[PDB]
This record gives structure tokens, sequence and C-alpha cells, in this order.
């Protein structure tokens, strides 16, 4: 329903700021990218632009399909997983980071990542790194979500293993093999 | 492209903190694609991953440094820089600045920085010529602290032939290394033991 | 806590031959692995990432494979250049951690050693100690023995040597001994001699020299 950074409304927005948040309410698709830069969250000195609050990113929770790619390189300090995309179903990946990645989690303490209804990412790859907090990643089974041959996954340089099974943060034991996006017996993907 | 160059002291008391600051050159560390690295080198740990730190100022430290370790980053002047407190003889290494792209590779190094931990004096050292009684001439840098120093001949125009030793540690605790020439004209070594502010020409007879 | 160990620690090979290294990891990193080489004096340089993918400007004779735990270095045609120690790294999750390392070394004909011998710059006497030094230029193998001699008595644990890297040309090694002696005992001998063994030489050579001449 609405365009994504860089395209009409934002045509010269790097990410998402205080100014043009409020413009995805009640939007259900972008068409284009969304960006989610540090200065989101550090704030803007150049144009005065405050930290968006950490309790507006609520808005997003009626996203369900982005056709570009999803860029998240910051989040809220208060926020411990992701669930502002608790119902985002697709990332189609006709444009990519760099021509490779639909989904970039890059150097966030979220300890989880929630994104329960993410079911296709049709194109690109997904690279996860630099999460000292994060956990349930390395169990997703991610070919149920890719739809192009060769799409690759870099769960890289983040949260040991079994770090996450030292503070009881697995699966439930009611779901599959598949996987989860958080310790809920509803983050599972399968049962 | 993009050079990494370090900077500090290279002599730390014990229990002190250790400084150090890279500049990056031909490029900005505002960039979301690389985590900014601290790696150090020494005998009996070998290369040994410090900790890096990204331009949202999120960091992520070794856990065998973690207490003692602070990495922070500078876009202004475009640099970043390490501080490492209570430091032992154990944190004696050689220090990198280095480039690790989120990708996962080091793809970019700095030439790296030499710091000794120590509680002695820096003493500046003393050129001696070799000269016999194809030749060979050369220079002896003899009793110095600490590590490293830098011995080039002509400025530089002479490199074929030349033949800079590792340095050897005295019982004394002072360092002494020799550089030495083969030759079929005015030859000058030029030493230089930056952590004293000595900079000697010796020319050889 | 990844452990990374590599195999061999150290080898040897000939000008052309395929060299081929290990690294093992303690758990499954599937392909988070890189290779990198540092060669003498100079900081490590990257080479293989992602344990397949080869750096762009890194020769072609490089290559890397493998997944999981075990994974395999290789150089199809070892050069003279190649003189280095080889590191895995991997990336799969905090904290990152190297591999022990691999160096390699250049096998070639047998070189005889180059000696030069220098006697105690007057400079360095009036600060009340002499330094002698011997030098040997150019060899290989790195296994060489220097026998001091003053006034035909062998010398022992007041010398001390200094061997460089391989060159990165000739495959050479370079040794330098220094004979450290007091003032005053410098002063009660005249003749210093500085005597080598190496496999190119057929005898032991000795180069000499008469004190104040």
């Amino acid at each position: 329903v609405c365009n994504g950074i860089g395209i009409g409304e934002f045509k010269d927005s790097l990410s998402i700021d205080a100014t043009n948040i409020k413009h995805f309410k009640n939007c259900t698709s972008i068409s284009g990218d969304l960006h989610i830069l540090p200065v989101a969250f550090r704030g803007d000195s150049f144009t005065h632009t405050p930290p968006l609050d950490p309790q507006e990113l609520d808005i997003l929770k009626t996203v369900k399909e982005i056709t570009g790619f999803l860029l998240i390189q910051a989040w809220p300090e208060n926020r411990t997983d992701l669930h502002a995309f608790e119902n985002l179903e697709i990332i189609r990946g006709r444009t990519k980071q760099h021509g490779q990645f639909s989904l970039a989690v890059v150097s966030l303490d979220i300890t989880s990542l929630g994104l329960r209804s993410l079911k296709e990412i049709s194109d690109g790859d997904v690279i996860i790194s630099g999460n000292k907090n994060l956990c349930y990643a390395n169990t997703i089974n991610w070919k149920k979500l890719f739809g192009t041959s060769g799409q690759k996954t870099k769960i890289i340089s983040n949260r040991g293993e079994n770090s996450c099974k030292a503070t009881g943060q697995v699966c439930h034991a009611l779901c599959s093999p598949e996987g989860c996006w958080g310790p809920e017996p509803r983050d599972c993907v399968s049962h | 492209q993009v050079q990494l160059q370090e900077s500090g002291p290279g002599l730390v008391k014990p229990s002190e903190t250790l400084s150090l600051t890279c500049t990056v050159s031909g490029g900005s560390v505002s960039s979301g694609d690389y985590y900014w690295t601290w790696i150090r080198q020494s005998p009996g740990k070998g290369l040994e991953w410090i900790g890096h730190i990204y331009y949202s100022g999120n960091t992520n430290y070794n856990p065998s440094l973690k207490s003692r370790l602070t990495i922070s980053i500078d876009t202004s002047k475009t640099q970043f820089s390490l501080k490492l407190s209570s430091v032992t003889a154990a944190d004696t290494a050689i220090y990198y600045c280095v480039r690790d792209r989120v990708t996962g590779a080091f793809d970019i190094w700095g030439q790296g920085t030499m710091v000794t931990v120590s509680s002695a004096s820096t003493k500046g050292p003393s050129v001696f010529p070799l000269a016999p009684c194809t030749a060979a001439l050369g220079c002896l840098v003899k009793d110095y602290f600490p590590e490293p120093v830098t011995v080039s001949w002509n400025s530089g125009a002479l490199t074929s032939g030349v033949h800079t030793f590792p340095a050897v540690l005295q019982s004394s605790g002072l360092y002494s290394l020799s550089s030495v020439v083969t030759v079929p004209q005015t030859y000058t070594c030029n030493v230089d033991h930056k952590p004293s502010n000595t900079k000697v020409d010796k020319t050889v007879e | 806590d990844i452990q990374m160990t590599q195999s061999p620690s150290s080898l040897s090979a000939s000008v052309g031959d395929r060299v081929t290294i290990t690294c093992q990891a303690s758990q499954d990193i599937s392909n988070y692995l890189n290779w990198y080489q540092q060669k003498p004096g100079k900081a490590p340089k990257l080479l293989i990432y992602d344990a397949s993918n080869l750096e762009t400007g890194v020769p072609s004779r490089f290559s890397g494979s493998g997944s999981g735990t075990d994974f395999t270095f290789t150089i199809s045609s070892l050069q003279p250049e190649d003189i280095a120690t080889y590191f895995c790294q991997h990336f799969d999750h905090l904290p990152l951690a190297f591999g022990g390392g691999t160096k390699v070394e250049i096998k070639r004909t047998v070189a005889a050693p180059s000696v030069f011998i220098f006697p105690p710059s007057d400079e360095q006497l009036k600060s009340g100690t002499a330094s002698v030094v011997c030098l040997l230029n150019n060899f290989y193998p790195r296994e060489a023995k220097v026998q001091w001699k003053v006034d035909n008595a062998l010398q022992s644990g007041n010398s001390q040597e200094s061997v460089t890297e391989q060159d990165s040309k000739d495959s050479t090694y370079s040794l330098s001994s220094t004979l450290t002696l007091s003032k005053a005992d410098y002063e009660k001998h005249k003749v210093y001699a500085c005597e080598v063994t190496h496999q190119g030489l057929s005898s032991p050579v000795t180069k000499s020299f008469n004190r104040g001449e």
C-alpha cells in the first residue's frame, strides 16, 4: 500500500526516522526496501530529529509484505525481540542489499528474532551477524522460507549455541525439529 | 584503497592502561558493512581476536579480555581506539587494527605495532660500525629498550644485499641487533628507535 | 569456545610441489572458515574466505576446501615467495579464534655461506665493552655451527646468534654471531677467529684477524 525507503515519500531518507514513521500506519505492503539504521535511535544532530520512541515501533505490526529487502542494523535497547514484525509474512526481495541479501540482522542486543509470521522469503540471502544476545536463529530451517534455488544463510559472529542452552532458551518440546522464533510454544514453525 | 595505521605507546608499565588508536585512510568508518576489529599476536598465545565495534556503538569483546577492554569509535577523524587496563607481561604482543567485514573476513590489516609491558625504562641505542680489519659492512645497534628499531641504508636507496637480523635480548635486559650489507661510494645506515626519539645516521668506512 | 587445530605445524617442500595443509575445528562451523598468509615481518593477508572463495588479487595456485570440521588449504605449485605461516580462522560464533598456524619453508640446493668477521670499533672500546661480530651470508640449509676462538681458545657462553627468515627469492638464510668481551679482556689477547661448519663446505672455514692491525 505504501512505498519503502528511497521510493516516493522517502526520496531523501536513508532510514526510518521520526519524521517518516507516521506514514506506515495501517499499511499492509511495502513497495520497496526498509532501512533501519542506527540514526533512528541515536538521533540526527543535523536535523534535530529525536530518537524514535521504542514503543512507537508497534506501528509496523500491520505489515505483511515487503517487495524489496529488510535491513535492520539497529533496535531499541528496551526490546528483547522483533515482534514489531510479528505479522510480516513475505519478503520478495526483487531488490537486494549489494545484490545478495534480502534479510540482514546486524549487531543487535535482541534475545530472539520473533519473526513468527514470516513464512516465505522469495529471493535473496539471509545474513545474521554481530548479535551477542540472539538465540533460536541457528535452529530455524530456512529452507521452508526459501523459493529460489541457492539461497544461503550466514548465522555468524553471534551468541554461542551452548550459551542459549545454558539459559534454557531453546525451542519447546511441542514443535518439530524445524526451529522456533522464541521460547514460547507459539513461536514454533510446525508441529 | 583503504589503509589502516596504528598509533600509541610502545612501552606500558604494569597494572596501567594500554591505549592505541587506528586511523582509517582512504575511506570512512561510518559504513555498516564492516566490524572495526583489534587483533594481537604474541609468542605463546598466537593470533588472538580482541574484539570489534560497530558504527551503531555496539561492541563485542573477547571473554578472556572482557573485564579490562574498551573499544570506541570516532567517526569525526575516521578513527577507532583501544584501551586495555591493568596490563601484565602477558599483554606484551604485536597489536593490529583490522577491518572485519560483516560477511566474515579480516580483509584489511594494519601494519602492526609492538607493545611491551615492563617496569623498565626507555633507553636509546648506540650505533657502532662494522668494517673489516665481495666485501661486506654494516652497523651494530646495541643496548636499547624496548623493541623495535628500524634500520635502513642510504634512506632507502640501498636495498639489495641488506640483511637486518632479528634483535637478540642480552643478559642485561637490553636488545641489540645488527644490519649488514654485501658490496662488490658512501654507505650510511639510518637507525630509528622511536620509543626513545633516537635517529642516527652512521657512515661506515 | 571453538578450538582450531592446524596440521602440520611446519613443513618443507621443493619449488613446484603441491602443498596441502589441514585445519580442524572442535565443532561444526559450516563453511565459516578463512585462510590467512603471514609473510615474515608483515601482517597477515587474507587469501581464502568462506573456506572456498579466492580473494581478488591472490594467485590462482592457492585454494581451499571443506565444510563442517575438516578443512584443507592447498598450494598447487609452491613458489619461493610463498615462504610464510598460514593461519585458519573461524567465524561461526563469538568469540572468533585462529588456528595455531602452519609454517611453510622451501627446500633448495645446498649453498655454502660467505663468512665475514668484524672487529670491534674504537668508539665502542671507549665505553668499556667489546663486541666481535661474525657474519654468515646466504646459505642453505639453516643448520650451521659457529665456533669462536681467541688465541686458539674455544669460546662458549659469551656469544649470541641471530638468523633471518628464509629469503623470499633465493630461499637462503643468513646468520650473525656476536662475541661479547670486556675492554680489559679484549686487550690481553691478539688473535680473534670465527670458524664455521656447514654442509656446503668440504672443510670448516675460518675467518680471523689480529688485534690492532
